[PDB]
Order: C-alpha cells, then structure tokens, then sequence
C-alpha cells in the first residue's frame, strides 16, 4: 500500500529509500486506518517524493523523540529527512486534518519550514545556583553579552560529568554570593538532549562566553577545580570576576 | 530493530 506501516521490519527499508519519511504516530489502529485513509491523497501526490506510513503510537511512542515530537501527545505527524538527518515535527497542538497536513506537506515541500533544533523544555524554575540551559534559551543566556557566562556541556551518562558536577556546584554558589552575582553565570547544558551551535567532542566541554567577546569564547583546559575555574573566569571574562 | 523503549532502528 501507498502509506504502509512504520516499525522495526520495515524502518530500514524506509531509511534506506534515500527520500523523507512522514510519520502518522497514532495510539490505536482504528485511528491509525483513518488518519492514513484521510491523509492518502496527499501521500499520492508525493508518490516518491516523500514516503507516508502510520506508527504504532502505544509500541513506538518513544520514536516521537527522534522527530523532536513530544511522546506523550498523539496523534502526531512529522516529517524526517532522511539524507540530510533533519526534523521537522507539526505543531502536537494543532488538529491532523486534511487541510492542515497538506498545507504542511506543502509547506515543507516548499522549503518553508525551518529544520526542528532539538530542545528540552524550558526550565519552569530557575533557582539553585546553576543555570539550566536548553536549546530554547541558549541564545538567551549564554550569548547575553552583558554577563561573563561559563557554560558546561555535559552528558547525563558521562563519569566525569558526574565528578565535575558538586564543584560546579560549589562554583555556581560562589559566583552567586559574590560581587559579580549579577554578570556571572555559571551554566549547564545537557548536549544529549539538546541541540546546541557548538561543536562538543567530548564531555564535559567548559567554555567561558564572556561579556562582549561571544564569538571568541574560550574552551577551558585546566584541572576542573572550583579554584582553577575561578581563574579562568577571572582571567578570560570581560569582569575579572571572582 | 526496536529499543526496548520503543525506537526504532536500522540493522
């Protein structure tokens, strides 16, 4: 059939078809008969242009998260690129209709919609002494170009991570009691779970984007100390701060 | 393949 059956017999060959795959993720077959059946004009339209086929929301909800789709909201649509390993999820909000994905389909077709970056949420609170980067607020607080901002890139899973993190701790506290209180941030981003610009080839990754200097920022190298990081910010920021 | 979280994979 025109729009087939996503999952793990039939992904391979869907990825390996060397043209997008939109996704129909929903919970029930029922649903899943009429979306596709809704939906099967447009998949016609886009005969080898882009693949359509449903997914069993209930067994690969969890395969939501490869196209930056929520996976507890269904049903969902979205489109992978498959050669160029970009995400283009529609908005979990809005209602699968006929009109609404085509115009989606034709919007993506197009070029009009912009890859999906990859983000948590962003953090409902933002209190204890570290700040909690994501995607979303990336551009936000990191390149604040009024505050001298240490970043660590990090993964959840990673053994030095998890040593670094009660002195960065420590350090945010520091910075968050002292006279730079205000041009200071120690922050953290968790580079598994979020897209970020720069290029991170190991974990953890430090670097100081200083106030006025966020093209140069400066990848620390030293002993991971509370006391050598206070260097390098001290050192490498615009507010000699410690 | 499938994850036992349910993503799927290729090979």
């Amino acid at each position: 059939p025109l729009i087939g059956e996503i999952g793990p017999e039939t992904y391979s060959d869907y990825m390996s078809a060397g043209i997008p795959l939109a996704y129909i993720f929903a919970e029930t077959a029922e649903e899943r008969k009429e979306l596709s059946d809704k939906l099967k004009p447009i998949a016609e339209a886009q005969r080898g242009v882009i693949n359509f086929g449903t997914i069993d929301a209930k067994a690969f909800g969890a395969h939501a998260g490869n196209l930056n789709l929520k996976t507890d909201k269904f049903p969902a649509f979205a489109i992978q690129e498959v050669a160029k390993n970009q995400k283009f999820p529609f908005d979990q909000e809005k209602e699968i209709t006929f009109e609404a994905i085509k115009a989606f389909v034709d919007d993506f077709v197009a070029g009009k919609i912009e890859p999906s970056i990859k983000s948590e949420p962003i953090p409902e609170k933002q209190e204890g002494p570290v700040t909690v980067v994501v995607a979303k607020n990336y551009n936000e607080i990191v390149l604040d170009d009024t505050k001298d901002v240490l970043i660590e890139f990090y993964a959840p899973w990673c053994g030095h991570c998890k040593a670094l993190a009660p002195k960065y701790e420590e350090l945010g506290a520091l910075y968050a009691k002292s006279e730079f209180k205000d041009r200071v941030v120690i922050a953290k981003v968790d580079a598994t779970a979020n897209d970020v610009p720069d290029e991170i080839q190991g974990f953890p990754t430090i670097k100081l984007y200083p106030a006025g200097a966020k093209g140069q920022p400066v990848t620390y190298s030293g002993s991971r100390t509370v006391e050598d990081l206070i260097k390098f910010i001290a050192e490498n920021g615009k507010y000699k701060a410690a | 393949g499938k994850t036992k979280e349910g993503v799927l994979y290729v090979g």
